C-alpha cells in the first residue's frame, strides 16, 4: 500500500493549508503560504495519479498549474505590499 | 502533425475545393469582400484618429486603429471568402466559376 | 557499496585542496601580470603558503557573534558550501568518470546553481548589521538576474545535443566543439558565470570559520563555472581537434587544461578591468542578456529546424 | 483514457476504455455495457484482484490459528 | 521506510509553517517542505518535476516570500477505489511480469511530456503564457513609484 | 523616413538591434526557406 | 533509472559531516521595490525556462508545429517583456 | 622562462583535477570489475539485473 | 435524451484516436518491432 | 571592424553544418544500438514467458491448497470479464525505477 | 492547415488587438514629445472597436465553430450554445466598456492597463464557454481571476480597494484549491479528464451498485468551489465588502461577466456530472439559503452598492433554483433569468456610475432626484420595480418562468421561499422609491449630467424593460434553442 500512504500525505497538507487559511485570519502572508500548501497538495495528487493510473493528463496538468501558482504568488504580494503602504499596518 | 478539417454540421451548399489554401482564398475575394474589408479599415481608422485627439496623438491612434482594422477586415473578408469556397455560405458565384473550369 | 563514501571523499578532498591553490594561483597570476612576484618565501615557490594561511586562521582563538538566533548565522555558510559542492556529483572528467550520471544533469545543474542565492541572503539577515543586509539583498538579486541568462544559454546548448545528460552534451560534440559555432553563446556565458559568482568586473563586495566556508564555496562555484565552460563548448575530455597522434594523453588531462584555461582568464578579466556599478549591473544583465540569449535560442532552434539538423 | 503511457507507449488502461466506449457508441443502454465498464475500472485501481488476494491472505492467516 | 520519514518530516515542516510566530522560520519551513516534496517526487520516478520543484518553487517563490518577508517589516505574527494490499509480497514479488519491448526504446520524464505538451495540448501552453503576461502587467501597476 | 530613423535606432541601440536581426534571421528561415527547401 | 540519486543522496550526508568537522576544527583546541520587482521577472523568465526544457530536448519529434508554438509563447513573453522595459521596471 | 612560475598552483589544480576524475575509475572499477557506463536506461537495468541473477544460478 | 452518448456530436474520440494511433507516444509495443518489413 | 563579422558569421554556419553532420553519425550510431536490440528480443521475452509460467504453476499450486476447504471458489479465476490476461498487479506504483 | 484556426478568430483577433493596444498604450503613454498624454480614453474607444470587431467576426461566422472539431476535440467544444453565450459575454463587456469611459476623465484614471486586462479577461472567459475539459475550464478561470485581482486593487490609494483586492484574491485562491483538489479527485477516480468520456463513464453506474467515494468526493469539492465564484451563500465569506471596495467601473464588470461564463460551466458540468443528482440538493439548499439571505439583508443596507451586492446574491439564488430543477424548462428558465439579471445590472450600474461623478454614497444622498433631475428618477424606479418583479416590466417574466419550472419538478417548498423572498424583495425595492419621490430633505445634492454613452444605454436598457413583455418570443426561442443544444 502505497497509493493510500501518498493521498493520506496530501489529504493532510491540504487541510493544514485550510487551518492555516483559517487559524491565522490575522495575518496575510500565512495566509498566501497556505494557499501555495494546497496548491502543492494538489498537484502531488494529480502526479501521483498520473504516475498510478499511468496517463500523462496529470503532468501535463501539474505543469500548468505550477505557473498558475506561480502568478497567484506573484499578484498576492503585490497586493499585499501595496497594502501595507495605504494602512501603514498588517 | 495529423490534421481533419471535417466539420461537425455538414455544409448545406455545394462544396468546392473542401481545403482552400490561403493564397486561392485571398485570390477568392470579391466586390463584396473588398467592401467590407474596405469599411472595416475606415471606420478603425476614422475611430482611432477621433479618440486620439483628446490625449493629443492623432496621427499615432490613426496608425494603431488602422492596424487594428486591417487586420479584423483582412480576417472577417477570409472567413467569407473561405465559408463560401467550402460551402458553409451561400457560392453562388464560386460554383459559377469553377464548373467552367 | 561502502566504497562510495570513498568516491565522495575522493572528489571532496582533492577539491578543497584545489580551491586553496586556486587561491595562491590567483595571488600569484595577479602579481605577475603587476610586474611582481606574488608569495614567493613560504614555499620554494610559495606552494606552501596556503597551508601556512590556513593553520594561522585556525589558531585565532576567535569569538562567535551571538547577538542573533546563532542557528541560522552559522548554517548560512553550512547551507551555501553544501550547494558549492553538491553540484560536482554530476560533472565529468572522462567518458566513464562521473559519481552520479542523472538523465537530467543540465536542468539540476540549473536548480543547484538557482538555490544557491539562500545562503548569502540568510547571511546578510542573520548579521545584525543592516548595511551588511542590504549587501547580502543585493548581491541576491545580481546573481538571480544572471542566473536567468545561464538557463537560456543552457537551452541553447540543449538544443543541439537533444539530452539533459552531461556525458552525453561532450559526446555530441566529437565532430566539433560547440564553442565555435555559437562563440558569441560562449562569451556571453562566461560572462554571465563572472557575474554570476559576484567576481571580476561584477564584483561589488564574518570570523573563524563562517567567512571560511563562504569563500571556499565561492571559489569551489568559479571552479565549478571554469569546468561547465569547457563542458558545453570546449568539448570537455575530448581531444584537440585535429592531428590525432597525442591520443596517448588521457582524458581527465584535456579537462583539466581548459579548466586551468578558463580559470586563467578570470584571474584575467579580474586583473584587466575596473568594477561597475549596481545601477549598470542589472541593466547590463537585463537589457543586453536576456534580449541576447532569447534571440540566440530561437536563431539556434529556427537554423537546426530549417536544415532539419536537429539531434 | 487519453491513450498517453507514462514510458511513451500506449496506456495501460486504453484498450479497456476504446473497448468501453465503443460499446457504448451503439448502446444507448448503459446497462449492457456495464461488464466492460468494470474491466475499465478494474485496471485503474485493481480493485478485485487486491480484493481476492487479501482474502487468500485472510483465509491462510485464520487456519493458522 | 524512506516514505514515511519524508512525509514525516515534510507534515512536521508544514505545521510549523501554520503555526509559527516569526514569518522568517515560517518561510523557512516552507522551502523545508517543497523539499521534502521534491524526494518524494522522485521517489515516483519524476526526475523531472522535482527538480522543478526545486527550480520553480524554492528556486524563484520562495525567494519572493522571504525578500517580502525580510526587508519590508520582519513583523511578528481507501476501500472503495483502490483497497489496500496486505504485506503478501514474498510469492508476489516473484509473480513480477516485465514486457521487454517496451524497454528496447524508452523516452524520458522529460520528452515525453514534451511530445505532447506543444502539439497535442498547445492552446493550454499558450493560456499559460497568458496567465504569467497578466502576472507581469499586474505586477507594475500596483507596485510602481519612478523618481 | 525609414532610412534615418532605423539608423537613430540602431546607432544609439546596437545590442536590441543586433538580437532582433538574429532573431528575425533565426524566424525567417523556417517560414521563407523551409518551404522551399520542401519543394525539393 | 532513478538508482543515480542515491549517490548524490550520500554525497549531502558526507558533505554536510565535513561541514560540521571544519565548524568543529577552531573548537576541540527601509524597504525598496524594485527588490521586488526583479524578482517577479525572475519568477516569469524561471518559469519561461522551465517551459523550454521539454521543448529542447523534444524538438525532433514535434517539428513546425511545436516550433511555431514555442515561438508564439515567446512573442508574448516578449510583450510582456517590452512593457517591462518601457515602463522603466528594467532600470535602477 | 620566467612566467613559469605562475603556473606550479595553476598545475596542481590541474592536478587535483586529474585526481579527482581518476579516483572514481579506479574505485568504482575496483569493487564492480567495470567502468561506469553512461546512459543508463531502464533496458541496460534490466539486463544487468538479468545477467546478476544468471551469473547466481551458473 | 435516450442514449445522449450514441450521438455523432458526443463520438469524437472515436475518429480521432484511430487517426492518430501511429503517432510516437500511443503506440503498441510491439507495433514498431513490426514496422522494420 | 568587418572582417570580425564575417568569421564569426562564417563560423555560425560551417560550424552549425558540422553539428548537424554530426548530429546524423550519433542518430545512426543510436538506431544501431536500438536495432541491436530488436533482435535479441524475442529470446528474452521467451525466457521471461517460462519463468513467469512456471512460478505462475507453483502459486496456483499454492492457492488451491491453501482454501480447499471454501466452497466458493475457482483457483486462479480471470478478474477481467473479457477474458484477456493481464500482469498480476503490484502494491508497487512505480515497481521498475528503483 | 491554415484553415484549422478558422474555429479561433474570434479569440485570435482579440488576443492580438490586445497586444497592439498594449503596445500602443506602452510606447505612447511614456513618450516625451506628447508631454506623457493620459491615453486612457483613446485605448478605451480602440478596445471598444476590437470587441465590436471580435462580435462581427464570432456572430457572423456561425457555420464555422464546428470546423475542424475532431483536431479541436481535446481543447475546446463549440456549439451553439457556446456560440449565444459568447456573443452575450462580448455584449456585456462591449456595455461595460462603454459605461466606464466617463470614469477615465472626471475622476482622472489615466492607466490604461485596465481595459487590457478587461480585454485579457474576456479572452480568458472566451476560452471558459468552450472549455469542454477539466484543464480549459480550470486554467480560464485562473487567467480571468487573476485579471479580476489585478483590477479590483487599482485604486493603489484608497484603503478600501486595496482590502476588497485582497480579500478578494485570498477568496478566489481558496475557491480554485477547493475546486481544483474536486478535479483531481475525480481525475484519479475515472482516469479521464474530457467532458465526453467523463459522461460516459459516469452515466451507466448511477450508484446503483455503491457510491464511489472519490467521485462523489470530488463532484462536491467541484460543485463548493463553483459556489465560491458565483457568492452563494454561505460561501459569500467577503462579497459585499469586495463589491463595496472595488472601484463602481469594475463593480459593474465583475458584477455581470464573471457570472455568464461560470454558469455556462455549470451547466457543462451537469451535463455530465449529473452524479445521483447530488448538486440538485447542493444547489437546492444554496438557492434557498441565497434567497432568504438575500432578502434579509438588504433590508439592513444604507449604501447603494452593498444593497446591489445583495441583490446580486439574491438573484443568484431565483437563478439557481433553476439548476435545482433540473429539466429543459428549468435551463430554459436560467438562462432567461441570467440574461434579464444581467440587463438590469448593467442599468442598474449604469444609474450608479451617473451618480458617481458627485460621490453618491448613500440611498438617503439620492433624495431629491425627483426634483432636480425627474427622468433619472423614474429611469431609477423602473429599474428597481424591475428588480422587484412587478408584473409589467422584464424583471417579472424571468422569476415567472423560473416559479414556473420550480413548480414542473414538483418541488413547493421552492415556491414558497421564493414568494416570501420576492415579497421581502419588492418592500426593500420600493423603499428606494420612496426615498426619491416621497421624502422631503433639507439638504438637496445636485449632480451633474451624464455622458452620451450612459445616457443612451439607459435609453436602450430602459425601453428594453418596460416593453419586454410585448415582444418576448425571441428571448424564449433563443433559450429553448441553446437548453435542448447542451445535449444534442
Ligand atoms: C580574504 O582573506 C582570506 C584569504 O586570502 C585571500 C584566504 O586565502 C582564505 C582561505 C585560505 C585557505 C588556504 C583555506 C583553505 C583550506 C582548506 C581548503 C583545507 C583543505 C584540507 C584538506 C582537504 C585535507 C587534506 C587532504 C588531502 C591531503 C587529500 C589529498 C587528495 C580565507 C578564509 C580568507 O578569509
Ligand atoms: C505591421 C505589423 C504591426 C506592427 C506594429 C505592431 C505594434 C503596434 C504598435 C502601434 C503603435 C505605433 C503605431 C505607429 C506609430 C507611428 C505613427 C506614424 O507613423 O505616423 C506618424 C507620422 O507619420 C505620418 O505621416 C502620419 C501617418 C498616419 C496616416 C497614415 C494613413 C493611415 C494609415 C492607417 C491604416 C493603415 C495602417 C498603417 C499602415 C500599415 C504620426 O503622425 P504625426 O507625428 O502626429 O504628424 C506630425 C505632424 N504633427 C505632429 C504636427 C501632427
Ligand atoms: C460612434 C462614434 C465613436 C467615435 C468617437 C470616439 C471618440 C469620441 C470623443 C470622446 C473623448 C473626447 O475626446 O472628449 C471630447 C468630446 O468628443 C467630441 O467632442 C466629439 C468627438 C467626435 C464624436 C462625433 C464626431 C463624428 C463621429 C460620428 C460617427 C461618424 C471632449 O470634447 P470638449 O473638450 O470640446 O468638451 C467640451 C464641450 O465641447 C463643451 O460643450
Ligand atoms: C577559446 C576561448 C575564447 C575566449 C572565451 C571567453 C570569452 C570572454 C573573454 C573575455 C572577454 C571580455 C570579458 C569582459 C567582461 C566584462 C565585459 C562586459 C561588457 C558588456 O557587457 O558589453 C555590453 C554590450 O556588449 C555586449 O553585448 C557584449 C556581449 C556580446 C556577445 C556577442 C554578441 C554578438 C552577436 C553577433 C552575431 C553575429 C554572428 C552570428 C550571426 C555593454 O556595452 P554598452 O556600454 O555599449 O551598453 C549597451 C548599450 N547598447
Amino acid at each position: 500500500m502505497d497509493l493510500i500512504k501518498y493521498f493520506t500525505f496530501s489529504m493532510i497538507i491540504f487541510i493544514l493549508g485550510i487551518w492555516g487559511i483559517l487559524l491565522n485570519r490575522r495575518n496575510i502572508l500565512i495566509m498566501l503560504m497556505s494557499i501555495e500548501l494546497m496548491l502543492l497538495a494538489v498537484n502531488l495528487n494529480f502526479l501521483v495519479f498520473s504516475v498510478s493510473l499511468d496517463d500523462m493528463m496529470g503532468q501535463v496538468f501539474a505543469l500548468l498549474v505550477l505557473t498558475v501558482a506561480a502568478a497567484e504568488s506573484a499578484i498576492g504580494l503585490a497586493i499585499f505590499v501595496i497594502t501595507f503602504r495605504v494602512r501603514g499596518t498588517i | 502533425m495529423n490534421t481533419d478539417i471535417t466539420a461537425l454540421e455538414k455544409a448545406q451548399y455545394p462544396v468546392v475545393d473542401r481545403n482552400p489554401a490561403f493564397t486561392k482564398v485571398v485570390g477568392n475575394f470579391s466586390t463584396l469582400d473588398y467592401l467590407r474589408f474596405s469599411t472595416i479599415t475606415g471606420i478603425s481608422v476614422t475611430v482611432g484618429y477621433l479618440s486620439g485627439i483628446k490625449p493629443g496623438i492623432k496621427g499615432p491612434s490613426m496608425v494603431t486603429g488602422g492596424l487594428i482594422g486591417l487586420m479584423g477586415g483582412f480576417m472577417y473578408a477570409y472567413q467569407n471568402s473561405a465559408g463560401r469556397l467550402m460551402g458553409f455560405f451561400p457560392n453562388d458565384g464560386e460554383v459559377a466559376s469553377y464548373q467552367k473550369r | 557499496y561502502i566504497a562510495v563514501p570513498a568516491e565522495i571523499l575522493g572528489i571532496i578532498l582533492p577539491l578543497l585542496l584545489g580551491v586553496a591553490f586556486l587561491v595562491l594561483a590567483e595571488r600569484k597570476v595577479m602579481a605577475f601580470v603587476q610586474r611582481r612576484k606574488g608569495p614567493d618565501v613560504v614555499g620554494s615557490f610559495g606552494l606552501l603558503q596556503p597551508l601556512a594561511d590556513g593553520l594561522k586562521l585556525i589558531l585565532k582563538e576567535p569569538i562567535s557573534p551571538s547577538s542573533a538566533n546563532f542557528f541560522l548565522f552559522r548554517m548560512a555558510p553550512v547551507a551555501t558550501f553544501m550547494l558549492s559542492l553538491v553540484a560536482w556529483a554530476v560533472v565529468p572528467f572522462d567518458y566513464g568518470m562521473v559519481l552520479s550520471d542523472l538523465n537530467i544533469g543540465l536542468l539540476y545543474l540549473f536548480a543547484i546553481s538557482s538555490l544557491g542565492v539562500y545562503g548569502i541572503i540568510i547571511a546578510g539577515r542573520s548579521s545584525n548589521s543592516k548595511y551588511a543586509f542590504l549587501g547580502a539583498l543585493r548581491s541576491a538579486a545580481q546573481m538571480v538576474s544572471y542566473e536567468v541568462s545561464i538557463g537560456l544559454i543552457l537551452i541553447t546548448v540543449l538544443i543541439c545535443v537533444g539530452s539533459c545528460n552531461l556525458s552525453e552534451i561532450v559526446m555530441a560534440q566529437k565532430q566539433i566543439w560547440f564553442g565555435i559555432p555559437l562563440f558569441p553563446v560562449l562569451v556571453m556565458f562566461f560572462i554571465s558565470c563572472l557575474a554570476e559568482t559576484n567576481r571580476a568586473p561584477f564584483d561589488l563586495p564574518y570570523s573563524s570559520m563562517g567567512f571560511a566556508l563562504f569563500f571556499l564555496g565561492e571559489y569551489a562555484n568559479m571552479i565549478l563555472m571554469s569546468g561547465l565552460c569547457t563542458l558545453f563548448f570546449l568539448g570537455g575530455w575530448l581531444p584537440i581537434l585535429d592531428l590525432p597522434i597525442f591520443k596517448k594523453i588521457p582524458g581527465s588531462i584535456w579537462f583539466s587544461i581548459k579548466v586551468l584555461f578558463f580559470l586563467f582568464l578570470y584571474i584575467w578579466v579580474r586583473a584587466a578591468f575596473p568594477r561597475y556599478r549596481y545601477d549598470q549591473l542589472m541593466g547590463l544583465g537585463w537589457k543586453v542578456f536576456l534580449p541576447l540569449s532569447l534571440a540566440w535560442v530561437v536563431s539556434v532552434s529556427g537554423l537546426l529546424v530549417t536544415f532539419q539538423w536537429l539531434p | 483514457a487519453s491513450g498517453w503511457g507514462i514510458t511513451g507507449n500506449k496506456g495501460r488502461c486504453y484498450d479497456f476504455w476504446m473497448d468501453f466506449s465503443e460499446c457504448m457508441s451503439h448502446c444507448r443502454e448503459p446497462k449492457d455495457c456495464t461488464l466492460l465498464r468494470e474491466d475499465y475500472l478494474e485496471c485503474l485501481h485493481h480493485s478485485k484482484e487486491f480484493q481476492r488476494r487479501n482474502r487468500i491472505y485472510k483465509e491462510e492467516q485464520r487456519k493458522l490459528r | 521506510m524512506i516514505l514515511s520519514v519524508l512525509s514525516s518530516l515534510a507534515l512536521v515542516s508544514g505545521l510549523m509553517v501554520v503555526r509559527a510566530k516569526n514569518p522568517v522560520h515560517s518561510v523557512l519551513f516552507f522551502i523545508l517542505v517543497f523539499c521534502d516534496t521534491s524526494g518524494l517526487l522522485l521517489l515516483l520516478g519524476l526526475d523531472f518535476f522535482a527538480m522543478i520543484f526545486l527550480v520553480v518553487y524554492i528556486g524563484a517563490i520562495a525567494v519572493l516570500f522571504l525578500f517580502v518577508v525580510m526587508m519590508f517589516h520582519i513583523q511578528i505574527a481507501l476501500d472503495n477505489e483502490s483497497i489496500p494490499l496486505l504485506p503478501t509480497q514474498r510469492n508476489t514479488t516473484s509473480l513480477r511480469y516485465t514486457v521487454y519491448a517496451g524497454k528496447v526504446r524508452s523516452w524520458t520524464n522529460l520528452e515525453t511530456l514534451g511530445n505532447l505538451l506543444y502539439t497535442y495540448y498547445f492552446v493550454w501552453f499558450l493560456v499559460s503564457s497568458l496567465i504569467l503576461l497578466v502576472a507581469m502587467i499586474g505586477a507594475i501597476v500596483l507596485t510602481m513609484h519612478r523618481t | 523616413p525609414v532610412m534615418e530613423k532605423l539608423r537613430m535606432f540602431v546607432a544609439q541601440e546596437p545590442v536590441v538591434a543586433a538580437s532582433c536581426l538574429i532573431g528575425g534571421v533565426g524566424l525567417f528561415l523556417p517560414a521563407v526557406v523551409r518551404p522551399i527547401l520542401d519543394s525539393l | 533509472m532513478m538508482l543515480e540519486f542515491a549517490p548524490i543522496f550520500i554525497y549531502l550526508v558526507i558533505s554536510l559531516l565535513v561541514s560540521l568537522i571544519l565548524l568543529g576544527v577552531p573548537f576541540l583546541f527601509r524597504f525598496d521595490i524594485r527588490f521586488y520587482l526583479v524578482s517577479i521577472l525572475f519568477l516569469i523568465f524561471d518559469l519561461e525556462v522551465t517551459f523550454f526544457f521539454p521543448w529542447a530536448v523534444s524538438l525532433n519529434k514535434i517539428d513546425l508545429f511545436g516550433f511555431w508554438s514555442m515561438m508564439a509563447f515567446l512573442f508574448i513573453l516578449t510583450i510582456g517583456f517590452l512593457y517591462e522595459w518601457k515602463r522603466g521596471a528594467l532600470d535602477w | 622562462l620566467v612566467w613559469l612560475e605562475a603556473m606550479l598552483p595553476l598545475g596542481i589544480i590541474g592536478g587535483m583535477l586529474c585526481i579527482m576524475g581518476n579516483s572514481q575509475y579506479y574505485i568504482h572499477k575496483a569493487y564492480h570489475g567495470r567502468p561506469k557506463h553512461i546512459g543508463h536506461d531502464e533496458w541496460d537495468v534490466a539486463m544487468e539485473r538479468r545477467d546478476k541473477k544468471v551469473v547466481e544460478k551458473a | 435524451p435516450y442514449g445522449f452518448w450514441t450521438f455523432e456530436r458526443h463520438n469524437a474520440q472515436l475518429r480521432w484516436d484511430p487517426q492518430i494511433s501511429q503517432v510516437a507516444g500511443r503506440r503498441d509495443p510491439y507495433d514498431d518491432l513490426l514496422e522494420d518489413n | 571592424a568587418m572582417a570580425m563579422f564575417l568569421a564569426v558569421s562564417g563560423a555560425f554556419a560551417w560550424g552549425m553544418y558540422q553539428v548537424g553532420q554530426g548530429n546524423k553519425i550519433r542518430r545512426a550510431l543510436k538506431e544501431e544500438k536500438y536495432a541491436a536490440r530488436r533482435t535479441i528480443l524475442p529470446i528474452l521475452q521467451a525466457e521471461e514467458d517460462e519463468r513467469f509460467v512456471s512460478e505462475w504453476k507453483k502459486y496456483l499450486e499454492y492457492e488451491a491448497d491453501v482454501m480447499k476447504d471454501v466452497p466458493g471458489w475457482k483457483v486462479g479465476e480471470n478478474v477481467y470479464n473479457s477474458g484477456r490476461w493481464m500482469p498480476p498487479a503490484t502494491g508497487e506504483l512505480r515497481p521498475d525505477v528503483w | 492547415m491554415f484553415n484549422l484556426f478558422l474555429a479561433v478568430f474570434p479569440e485570435i483577433f482579440i488576443i492580438n488587438a490586445t497586444f497592439i493596444l498594449l503596445i500602443h498604450g506602452v510606447v505612447f503613454s511614456t513618450s516625451k514629445k506628447y508631454d506623457y498624454p493620459p491615453l486612457a480614453s483613446n485605448v478605451g474607444w480602440l478596445g471598444l472597436l476590437s470587441v465590436l470587431i471580435t462580435l462581427l467576426l464570432l456572430a457572423a461566422g456561425a457555420p464555422l465553430l464546428t470546423i475542424a472539431h475532431l483536431f479541436w476535440n481535446n481543447l475546446f467544444r463549440r456549439d451553439n450554445f457556446t456560440y449565444f453565450c459568447q456573443i452575450f459575454l462580448l455584449l456585456s463587456t462591449a456595455g461595460t466598456i462603454s459605461m466606464c469611459f466617463d470614469f477615465f476623465d472626471q475622476e482622472r484614471f489615466d492607466a490604461f492597463e485596465f481595459i487590457v486586462l478587461i480585454l485579457l479577461s474576456t479572452c480568458g472567459m472566451l476560452f471558459m464557454i468552450s472549455a469542454y475539459d477539466l484543464i480549459a475550464m480550470y486554467l480560464a478561470i485562473e487567467l480571468q481571476s487573476l485579471c479580476f485581482y489585478v483590477i479590483a486593487a487599482s485604486k493603489r490609494k484608497s484603503e478600501f480597494s486595496t482590502e476588497a483586492g485582497l480579500k478578494y484574491l485570498i477568496l478566489g485562491a481558496f475557491s480554485s484549491g477547493i475546486l481544483l483538489f474536486g478535479c483531481s479527485m475525480i481525475y484519479g477516480s475515472t482516469g479521464a479528464t474530457h467532458f465526453d468520456q467523463l459522461a460516459k463513464i459516469l452515466t451507466g453506474y448511477e450508484i446503483t451498485g455503491a457510491r464511489s467515494s472519490g467521485i462523489f468526493m470530488g463532484i462536491l469539492f467541484i460543485a463548493v468551489g463553483f459556489l465560491f465564484k458565483i457568492t452563494a451563500v454561505p460561501f459569500h465569506m467577503w462579497a459585499p465588502d469586495i463589491y463595496e471596495g472595488s472601484p463602481t467601473p469594475v463593480t459593474a464588470f465583475l458584477s455581470i461577466a464573471p457570472k455568464i461564463s461560470i454558469f455556462a460551466n455549470i451547466l457543462r458540468v451537469f451535463i455530465y456530472g449529473s452524479y445521483g443528482a447530488t448538486l440538485q440538493q447542493i444547489f437546492f439548499f444554496c438557492s434557498i439559503a441565497s434567497m432568504i439571505l438575500g432578502a434579509l439583508a438588504a433590508m439592513a443596507q444604507t449604501k447603494v452598492k452593498r444593497l446591489l451586492a445583495y441583490s446580486s446574491i439574491g438573484h443568484v439564488g431565483y437563478i439557481c433554483i433553476g439548476f435545482s430543477c433540473g429539466t429543459i424548462e428549468g435551463i430554459q428558465s436560467l438562462l432567461i433569468g441570467i440574461f434579464i439579471y444581467a440587463l438590469m445590472t448593467m442599468d442598474a450600474f449604469a444609474i450608479v456610475l451617473a451618480l458617481r461623478q458627485t460621490r453618491v454614497k448613500y440611498i438617503a444622498d439620492l433624495g431629491a432626484l425627483a426634483k432636480t433631475n425627474p427622468i433619472l428618477a423614474i429611469t431609477f424606479s423602473i429599474t428597481m420595480f424591475s428588480y422587484a418583479g412587478i408584473p409589467p416590466l422584464a424583471g417579472f417574466c424571468s422569476k415567472f418562468y423560473l416559479f414556473f419550472a420550480a413548480l414542473g419538478c414538483g418541488a413547493y417548498f421552492l415556491a414558497l421561499v421564493g414568494v416570501v423572498t420576492s415579497v421581502i424583495g419588492c418592500f426593500y425595492y420600493i423603499r428606494l422609491v420612496k426615498r426619491m419621490f416621497f421624502d422631503t430633505p433639507r439638504t438637496w445634492i445636485l449632480y451633474e449630467p451624464m455622458d452620451r454613452n450612459k445616457s443612451l444605454l439607459l435609453a436602450m436598457t430602459s425601453f428594453f424593460i418596460t416593453l419586454f413583455l410585448l415582444y418576448p418570443s425571441p428571448l424564449f426561442s433563443v433559450t429553448h434553442q441553446m437548453a435542448l443544444s447542451l445535449y444534442l
